[PDB]
């Protein structure tokens, strides 16, 4: 079972207070079983259809805790490349939506000071990251860290971003010792998220996942084909090598599935079902927490 | 911008075209905590090395039958330059080019062979470079390992020569580093067979003779400061 | 450890009883002999190499910048790096913060001696090479940093900036340097053996030792941080109130004389 | 140095030809039968019939490696070790374990030179109830060419504390006990860990000044 | 970016920017550890949540160690900024308490793995210095859960960002912290924290009774 | 029977009839079938000429595997008390070597080897679970067969598959070429390893070249042209 | 074109291989058996460590994405139990994409696949069956499925699909799917249209692949 | 990391074979073996292979912030990282990474250190944005050659490459598709080629050392086995207009100037070859790529 809370971690937790040292964009914590799963999201600022080049990427660092003092680990590394994958291939941002624009902020001399809306010279588009960290993993953790993800996308709100008049013609005087180009101008850019607008997103490109295996039973062995829903301890973990891992959206599209036949017998018929066990799961948690 | 060079003979520091620069040393600098040690000044290259062990490793694969492990450490500390080194150095592959060099060098000149089973680190910490630093830092090695008794076959003597077209200039600085292609050179004993020959910078092959030549010279010149430094030293530990 | 069973039992009795001798036979309030050699790079602001009797070696060097202060909280800035030992180990970047949290601004150091009009002010760059160590370099680097801070020389300005001369850099006066005074805390370790609390131990001692307390001295008084540290993890003991307050009393007693001592060379 | 083929053939020099060209740094004088290089200073450097003052740096399964000082690890095997309990007892197979309750890792001994191999390594033995562990004292330690190099060099001092000197500078200072105190012993106290609770104030202090 | 983790665009740059307290404990709540501890305080200011886990006894074999060893990891919150500098020095501080509170000699071969994660603190209205409370009373609740030896349970209060840890009733100190506090504030700070040890005391020992 | 196999493909007899196996069949552990797992020729024996047949793939290697009653040609990497330590072919699993391993050798009769003495020997023990041992010791022959240690000559790295072919086909005619254009010294390893030695330099020198050329291009017609162009070049 | 395949074209390594798929050019190397690692000993098994590495910049984190792709499609592939405690390093050099490396690894991975099945059978370890992959995807033009797609093809997917499959009794009957990685959307009908496709087609591979490896082999081994 | 174990009789046969005068190759001290370069279907895929030594160089561009000591240069990036194909002793990228810091920094000394490569010209905007480039040698088979087979790889690397034809307005840069508009060919100042002069002691160090003979066998463009027995090395690096324009001469036998000046001028006819090798073998590849490219020149005569 999924038990999330939200906006226990985040900047915009509350309307009265907005706090500096705080910067979390959208966050959730998931518990299953023990297993449980933090996530941040959180921004930052580049001066930069159908066709993959126009939607979007987190860029995430998963990390797992399994006793390991490190935290650069082969398993954590693959978990966060994948996961930045899934989400390339399963469309949820378009590019569009972290193109924002900038106003003006001008000071008075009137002892006031008017920070300018556009409706929301150059141009700029966000990065998103995920900075997710797991405790006590007791098996595969994959559909753990892309469930939380999307309810934490879903509460990411992104600051208002502003310029200076003559923005084009600001100074830079920050490099020294050259050699020439060591007085020019440069674009500055601060946030001020005294107000943030919320993230534009894609909803019915939202998935929420699930997991399975596919394993044997024979009775001479512990002297056909068996079908499992997820898997929670080590004994599962170890030695279930045929698997599928299906992102299912609840409208019967389905974003990815990756099946590693690691030995086992699959027949299809295995593959038919869990097909609708996935987005009845993806009903499930969807209707559950109202997102 | 500036001379480099006049047909009167003068620099910007003023020195002449066979002169070398200021060169001070004096031997054991950690004589408490460290097998041998020496400080070596040329011009305002300040490196100061010590050498800890021969010791034994209590690590078995450092330790070896044939002959000593060597390790050979070029630490280059954030005051080198003028301004504060706002880069990591200990973790480049231009020092770590300079300790492949170094070791590969020193590992031939010195006997490792009269102390198996050991590990020797040589360490080598500068303080401050104003260019001519390749040469100064063999040279304060060198002194090092005479001091900590590790016996050797000779002294080898780096010295940089710059080349302004045909006009070649013993010892450098900044402004000879950056304003023309340098070459630096090691000998080994009073011998004419170089150990070490480095060049990073367009030298032509038809006036290859006359950059080496002058520097062969110029390296004796250097070797006998070494000696009497040296004997000045072994003399007064002898009458007491 | 590298010391003996036997060499520990000797000790622990020697120092816990009465009379509290050790190696050197000290009373305790008392130092060993540390070589003072200063400015011997002309390319930095000051320069400090300080041997100790153990053999141990700081060198301690001061290059600066000056910055606009009103983008900065930080002014003074030290890396700790150790001969031996990388620039991530456990030890090395908790004797980075101590010391920075020492060299704190507005806290037992001055920010406005450090500042020459009130916009711009130079941020030091304190950078710490330890030679060789085998005993605590804590205190040998705070001893290093007041010779060094009061052999600190910076560029003198050209002319009076004010913040509204011309709304443009400071630029110096070309070789005139202006003597920089300043008074940086001194960091004194104090060392728990039984109920006996004795000044500085050495090497010898730190392996036997209960617990240490590391505290200031700052301007004529005692002062944060104030921190306990334990001198090794395998002889280690707890301590009373009583002897944290005799600590105290004692500092603030021996350190005026080693400060003034200290001061001129 | 020279090019007689006579002489310099020995250690500090190398060769091409009879031409040797020294390979240290130190004075030319005969020792033995060979005008030769000799260092001017350098590692310790053990020989047949000294008796040096050590410590354990490695405990194996067949032989303690003990620091000397020297240009590697001299070596302390279980034919060649005296052992509390007994004279030799108290240990009925060879285990790493067995080894180590006797000796730690920095416990310091005085142990004699049994043979010098020409490896570096020399082969020591205790097997006197004097030689054996160091205890009741305090550590000192010195350059091994500011002490006179003798065959021992052990001896009581005044106060009635004893100091135990090898050729390596190490230097154990301790209260005068009962191996010391029978020239003017122990068995059960060979490599057992003790500290006498009788060092008493004056005797600290003496060791202190000593 | 790099190669064992992906950093995303690396011409980027961050955004810009525009008894007083009640600590409930709990444990035993995750598995794939020895022990756990949850530690969440609330005060006017501040409320904080600090998990720990403990990890090991673990055997640390090919070589013998004379006794057993203790390895503090903190990690930086979710939504706390901190020098890693400083949290080598907290982690330099706590593992010199539980040096002298652990007993470390009924094994050999040891090395133990702390991990203190300081997941969220968040204000209402250094900063370091409040949370020592919180990850003593946290780690030693751990410790406890696992089955590791202990002297006495550890726990300190904080009067004016100056932190006292006592073992023993209020007898022993095992350590002292005074950073940014006033001149003279320790008969005050000794006498307000020792209540606050006694208090927090209890409460451990009464979280360790619902087992 | 002489046909090409690959692996996943039926089994082209019936396992009903008895079979003896040899390289290259694998005998499922579960499912007690046996089945091809290498690319190559499969051959298969008739009854009557055999007791049993004996059933092999032969498919080209280029890293060997220890098999028994194998011979083979090694370097000592190690000096150990009680045994050395060889490696037969570079990068690769521990071989051990008894002391006495070697003719005429006891504990009171011990050998004095060095690090990087050559040898050659049989494979008398082969395990992939334990380690791989020879002796230069025929003890089936109860003659060591000139088995012992080589000095001298050059070693040339050859392919597995033509180091059997030559060893176990004495029709091979590189060496019947070889023979007419000096005369040699042959040691041949089934661990891709072949050593060869003449009296004089010239004469070594010139098998290692043509050897190693024919390997490569591993053509029938090609050994001949090799050989005699090669023979005159060190020579020239 | 449409693919090519050479064995034994390196010389100092136990077995290797060049597979070429249009623009998109793999050449492999299998090493080992050999002397394990400590930390990559397993007991009964035959290690893997698997190395990707793009010819573009350097390897990254992605490469171990495909790391782990790769290393289970091969553990059954290997037979495990054919070598117990020794290690087996496969080494795989990507020498031109020609297409968008982060964006689409469809044709990158199905070329890894084939030319770690070719090194394989020129290094003699044990192979249970024959594993050829081909790339499939579905453009958004005709709204509809292409196989063995072209770089241009590519760039208009909506979506990309590799099929793996173990190919026993003939080379010929499906034994497994050993992958089936389904990126972009999909909905069931044209999921097991491409299984259906994706057998034919893998099945021709298998042919082609089988027939080089008889002729490239052959003149080697004589009788 | 596993190293390869060679006999003691191995290392003195090829000592004698040397001394005696002649190579296990059948060539002779001072001859090269030929380069084959194929180059790809792409620009700036090299295929470099001299006999068995087979390497690779594939080379890249990207837009990138310079640095802060001079911003008025771009970047040169040379990854030498190696892994096993050629043995196990290279194995996951560094592990020990000797050789890879001293192939990569020559090739640095080489190209942009004295140039061979304009750095001034890929600046696009002076401190703000620049070409980098970046050099990925990676080798799939060895068998010695190593620094003379990468330098090869990357200057015919560098010379097919061409990179997008880009067009400024302010700091805005529109990148054109290399179908939009022919890509532009990169900078070239020299041609480095280095030989590698891979030097034996017929006798040992302490006589070497105050003799003064010369007997030493110099070889260039060792083998495997060589590779590794070599006592001492020499690479020098020329350009085809009598400059030497690095050398690498650190540990190994010491030598008289004399005989390095020998070496150098041995190696000055050497590549002469290799760059006439290479220029016409260029030419006959970019005869394909002009075929129709030298019907729709507007390069024409009035």
């Amino acid at each position: 079972d999924v038990a999330i809370e939200n906006n226990t971690l985040s900047r915009y937790a509350d309307a009265g207070n907005i706090d500096t040292k705080n910067n979390i964009l959208g966050s959730n914590v998931l518990k299953s079983g023990k297993t449980i799963v933090i996530t941040s999201i959180t921004g930052g600022i580049i001066e930069e259809e159908d066709i993959i080049a126009n939607y979007a990427s987190v860029y995430p660092v998963v990390e797992v805790e399994r006793g390991r003092v490190g935290a650069c680990t082969d398993e954590e590394m693959t978990i966060s490349q994948k996961l930045h994958d899934s989400i390339l291939h399963s469309r949820i941002l378009p590019k569009k939506a972290l193109k924002v624009k900038a106003g003006v902020r001008s000071a008075n001399e009137d002892g006031t000071f008017s920070v300018l809306y556009p409706d929301e010279k150059r141009k700029w588009s966000y990065v998103l990251y995920a900075k997710i960290v797991v405790l006590s993993r007791t098996g595969p953790v994959f559909d753990l860290c892309w469930n939380s993800l999307m309810y934490a996308l879903q509460s990411v709100k992104l600051p208002r971003a502003f310029i200076d008049e003559r923005a084009s013609d600001l100074r830079m005087t920050i490099r020294t010792r050259g050699r020439s180009a060591t007085i020019r101008e440069t674009y500055e850019i601060i946030c001020d998220q005294t107000k943030s607008v919320p993230l534009m997103i894609n909803a019915k490109n939202i998935a929420f996942a699930s997991n399975y295996g596919i394993v044997e039973l024979d009775p001479e062995c512990q002297l056909n084909t068996v079908l499992i829903a997820d898997l929670d301890t080590e004994a599962e973990e170890t030695s279930i090598h045929s698997t599928i891992s299906i992102l299912a959206a609840p409208s019967g599209n389905y974003k990815q599935l990756t099946l590693m036949g690691g030995g086992a017998k699959i027949t299809p018929e295995m593959i038919k079902r869990s097909l609708l066990l996935s987005r009845v799961r993806a009903d499930d948690l969807s209707t559950r927490f109202n997102i | 911008r500036l001379e480099i060079y006049s047909p009167e003979g003068l620099r910007l520091d003023g020195r002449r075209w066979n002169e070398l620069r200021r060169f001070e040393s004096s031997i054991n600098t950690h004589p408490h905590a460290a097998d041998g040690s020496s400080y070596m000044e040329q011009g305002n290259n300040k490196i100061i090395t010590l050498v800890k062990g021969p010791k034994e490793p209590r690590l078995k694969s450092q330790m070896d039958t044939s002959k000593a492990l060597l390790n050979v450490s070029v630490n280059i500390t954030k005051f080198s330059k003028f301004e504060r080194s706002k880069s990591s150095h200990k973790n480049e592959r231009r020092v770590l080019e300079i300790q492949t060099s170094l070791v590969r060098m020193f590992e031939k000149n010195v006997m490792l062979n009269i102390y198996p089973r050991t590990v020797i680190d040589i360490e080598i910490h500068v303080l401050e470079q104003d260019g001519g630093i390749m040469g100064s830092l063999i040279n304060g090695i060198t002194l090092a390992l005479i001091d900590a008794g590790i016996s050797m076959f000779d002294y080898i003597s780096g010295i940089s020569v710059g080349l302004y077209d045909t006009t070649p200039l013993l010892d450098t600085n900044s402004l000879e580093e950056n304003a023309m292609s340098t070459v630096t050179l090691g000998v080994v004993g009073k011998s004419e067979k170089l150990s070490l020959l480095l060049v990073e910078d367009k030298i032509p092959l038809d006036r290859l003779e006359n950059v080496l030549a002058i520097g062969i010279a110029g390296a004796h010149r250097v070797r006998d400061l070494m000696d009497e430094e040296l004997r000045k030293h072994a003399q007064k530990r002898v009458s007491n | 450890m590298s010391l003996s069973v036997a060499e520990k039992s000797y000790l622990y009795d020697s120092l816990a009883s009465t009379p509290s001798i050790r190696p050197d036979g000290r009373l305790p309030h008392q130092f060993r002999p540390i070589e003072i050699f200063t400015d011997f790079l002309p390319s930095s602001n000051g320069s400090s190499r300080i041997i100790a009797s153990d053999g141990s070696e700081c060198i301690v060097s001061i290059k600066s910048k000056v910055v606009d202060h009103h983008v900065e909280n930080e002014l003074l800035q030290v890396d700790v790096d150790i001969a031996g030992q990388r620039d991530d180990a456990l030890v090395v970047e908790t004797i980075t913060s101590l010391l920075n949290k020492v060299l704190k601004s507005g806290s037992g150091v001055d920010s406005s001696k450090l500042q020459l009009t009130k916009k711009y002010s130079f941020k030091i760059f304190v950078d710490v090479l330890v030679i060789s160590s085998h005993s605590h370099p804590i205190s040998l680097i705070s001893f290093a940093i007041y010779s060094a801070l009061n052999s600190t020389y910076l560029p003198k300005l050209i002319s009076a900036f004010d913040d509204l001369e011309v709304e443009e850099l400071p630029t110096f006066h070309d070789y005139d340097m202006v003597k920089l005074d300043i008074n940086p805390p001194l960091v004194f370790i104090l060392a728990v053996v039984g109920n006996n609390m004795l000044l500085d131990p050495a090497a010898n001692e730190s392996e036997v030792a209960n617990n240490g307390l590391i505290i200031s001295w700052s301007n004529g008084k005692i002062t944060s941080p104030i921190r306990s540290v334990a001198l090794n993890d395998s002889n280690v003991k707890s301590f009373k109130p009583h002897l944290l307050k005799q600590g105290l009393a004692m500092v603030e007693k021996y350190a005026p004389d080693v400060v003034r001592s200290l001061e001129n060379l | 140095v020279t090019d007689d083929p006579i002489w310099m053939r020995g250690h500090g020099t190398y060769f091409l030809d009879n031409m040797t060209y020294s390979s240290v740094a130190g004075t030319v004088s005969r020792v033995n039968r060979l005008l030769s290089v000799i260092p001017l200073k350098g590692r310790y450097a053990p020989e047949t019939g000294d008796h040096v003052v050590g410590r354990i740096a490695e405990v194996g399964n067949k032989r303690w490696k003990v620091d000397i000082g020297g240009k590697q690890h001299a070596v302390l095997m279980l034919g060649s070790v005296n052992l509390p309990g007994g004279i030799l007892r108290r240990k009925s197979e060879s285990d790493e374990l067995q080894m180590r309750s006797f000796l730690k890792e920095g416990d310091l001994l005085n142990a004699e030179v049994q043979s010098l191999f020409q490896d570096g390594s020399a082969s020591l033995h205790t097997r006197s109830l004097k030689y054996g562990k160091l205890r009741n004292g305090m550590f000192c330690q010195v350059p091994s060419s500011l002490i006179v190099r003798a065959k021992n060099h052990t001896h009581n001092l005044p106060g009635n504390i004893t100091v135990v000197l090898g050729v390596n500078g190490y230097i154990w200072l301790r209260k005068t006990s009962q191996m010391d105190l029978a020239r003017d012993e122990s068995s059960w106290q060979i490599y057992s860990d003790e500290n006498d609770p009788s060092i008493s104030n004056n005797i600290r202090q003496a060791i202190c000044r000593y | 970016q790099d190669r064992r983790r992906l950093l995303g665009p690396a011409a980027a740059k961050p955004m810009a920017f525009s008894s007083e307290q009640e600590l409930s404990l709990h444990t035993g709540f995750i598995e794939n550890c020895n022990g756990s501890a949850l530690v969440e305080a609330r005060s006017l200011g501040h409320q904080t949540s600090l998990i720990s886990a403990v990890y090991g006894p673990r055997s640390i074999r090919g070589s013998f160690t004379s006794q057993g060893t203790i390895s503090i990891q903190l990690k930086n919150g979710l939504l706390e900024k901190y020098n890693t500098n400083e949290l080598k020095e907290v982690s330099s501080f706590l593992m010199g308490i539980f040096n002298s509170v652990v007993n470390l000699s009924r094994y050999p071969k040891s090395g133990i793995d702390i991990f203190v994660y300081l997941t969220y603190d968040k204000d209402l209205t250094s900063q370091i210095s409040s949370l020592i409370p919180h990850c003593i009373t946290s780690i030693t609740l751990a410790l406890a859960d696992a089955g590791i030896e202990l002297v006495d349970m550890a726990g300190a209060g904080e009067a004016n960002g100056t932190v006292v840890s006592f073992i023993k009733n209020g007898e022993e100190i095992v350590g002292f912290w005074k950073d940014d506090g006033d001149d003279e504030d320790l008969l005050e700070c000794l006498d307000r924290c020792k209540e606050q040890y006694n208090r927090y005391r209890d409460l451990m020992i009464s979280c360790l009774m619902n087992q | 029977m002489s046909t090409f196999i690959f692996p996943g493909d039926s089994f082209p007899v019936d396992p009903t009839t008895p079979v003896k196996l040899g390289p290259g069949i694998y005998c499922d552990p579960n499912t007690q079938e046996i089945r091809p797992v290498n690319t190559g020729v499969l051959h298969v024996s008739a009854k009557g000429k055999s007791g049993v047949q004996t059933a092999y793939i032969d498919y080209s290697s280029k890293r060997y595997i220890p098999s028994v009653n194998d011979f083979v040609i090694g370097v000592i990497i190690g000096t150990f008390s009680d045994s050395y330590k060889v490696s037969l072919q570079n990068f690769s699993s521990s071989v051990s070597l008894s002391y006495m391993a070697f003719p005429n050798a006891s504990k009171k009769n011990r050998p004095t080897l060095q690090v990087g003495d050559l040898v050659y020997a049989r494979v008398c023990t082969a395990e992939k679970e334990l380690e791989a041992e020879i002796e230069c010791f025929d003890s089936t022959t109860g003659r060591d067969a000139g088995f012992g240690i080589l000095e001298d000559g050059m070693i040339i790295d050859v392919n597995l598959n033509f180091a059997r072919q030559l060893l176990f086909n004495n029709d091979f005619p590189l060496l019947k070429v070889l023979a007419a254009h000096t005369k040699f010294e042959v040691a041949i390893g089934l661990n891709g390893k072949i050593w060869v030695k003449c009296e004089e330099l010239s004469n070594t020198l010139a098998c290692y070249r043509t050897i190693m050329e024919c390997c490569q291009k591993n053509d029938t017609a090609a050994f001949k042209d090799i050989a005699k162009r090669q023979f005159k070049e060190i020579l020239t | 074109m449409s693919v090519q395949a050479e064995i034994g074209i390196l010389d100092h390594v136990d077995g290797s291989s060049e597979f070429v798929s249009q623009d998109t050019k793999v050449i492999c190397s299998v090493t080992g058996p050999i002397e394990p690692k400590a930390r990559q000993e397993l007991p009964t098994q035959l290690a893997l460590e698997i190395i990707v590495r793009p010819a573009k910049g350097v390897a990254t984190t992605r490469e171990k994405v495909l790391e782990d792709k790769l290393r289970a499609v091969l553990t059954p592939l290997i037979t495990r139990h054919c070598y117990p405690r020794q290690l087996c390093q496969i080494t795989c050099q990507i020498l031109e994409s020609g297409e968008d490396e982060a964006e689409f690894s469809l044709r990158e991975l199905s070329c890894c696949i084939n030319a770690a099945f070719l090194a394989l059978v020129d290094a003699g370890i044990a192979l249970n069956s024959m594993c050829a992959s081909i790339p499939i995807a579905i453009i958004k033009d005709t709204s509809d499925i292409i196989v063995d797609p072209t770089a241009e093809q590519l760039k208009i997917s909506l979506s990309v699909h590799t099929l793996a499959l173990e190919f026993v009794n003939g080379g010929k009957v499906v034994k497994n799917v050993l992958l089936l990685d389904s990126n972009g959307d999909f909905n069931e009908d044209q999921l097991f249209s491409l299984l259906e496709l994706g057998e034919q087609k893998c099945q021709e591979l298998v042919t082609n692949i089988r027939r080089i490896i008889q002729d490239n082999i052959s003149p080697r081994l004589v009788v | 990391a596993k190293d390869i174990e060679i006999s003691a009789s191995e290392s003195k046969f090829i000592l004698e074979a040397l001394r005696q005068n002649y190579r296990l190759d059948g060539r002779s001290f001072d001859q090269f073996r030929d380069v084959e370069i194929t180059f790809g279907k792409e620009f700036g895929d090299v295929s470099v292979k001299m006999g068995n030594t087979k390497v690779h160089c594939r080379i890249s561009c990207q837009i990138a912030q310079p640095y802060e000591d001079r911003p008025f240069e771009g970047l040169f990036v040379i990854s030498t990282e190696i892994s096993p194909m050629a043995g196990s002793q290279f194995e996951n990228g560094n592990i020990t990474g000797e050789d890879e810091v001293l192939c990569s920094r020559i090739i640095e000394k080489s190209v942009r250190r004295s140039g061979a490569l304009d750095v001034e010209g890929l600046c696009i905007v002076a401190g703000s944005k620049c070409w980098a480039v970046r050099a990925d040698v990676h080798f799939l088979d060895c068998d010695g050659g190593f620094i003379d087979a990468s330098c090869i790889a990357v200057m015919a690397g560098l010379m097919h490459f061409k990179k997008p034809d880009i067009t400024v307005h302010g700091e805005q840069i529109i990148v054109h598709p290399v179908n939009e508009r022919e890509p532009v060919p990169l900078g070239i100042l020299h041609i480095p080629i280095c030989v590698t002069f891979s030097f034996f002691n017929p006798q040992d160090t302490e006589e070497n050392i105050k003799g003064e003979t010369n007997s030493e066998i110099s070889i260039i463009d060792a083998t495997l086995k060589e590779e590794l027995l070599r006592d001492g090395v020499l690479t020098v690096t020329l350009n085809k207009n009598r400059e030497v324009v690095q050398v690498s001469k650190a540990g190994g036998l010491p030598m008289d100037a004399l005989t390095l000046m020998k070496c150098c001028h041995e190696a000055y006819s050497i590549i002469e070859k290799i760059t006439d090798q290479i220029l016409q073998l260029l030419k006959e590849d970019s005869e394909k790529r002009n075929k129709y490219a030298a019907m729709l020149t507007s390069e024409n005569a009035r």
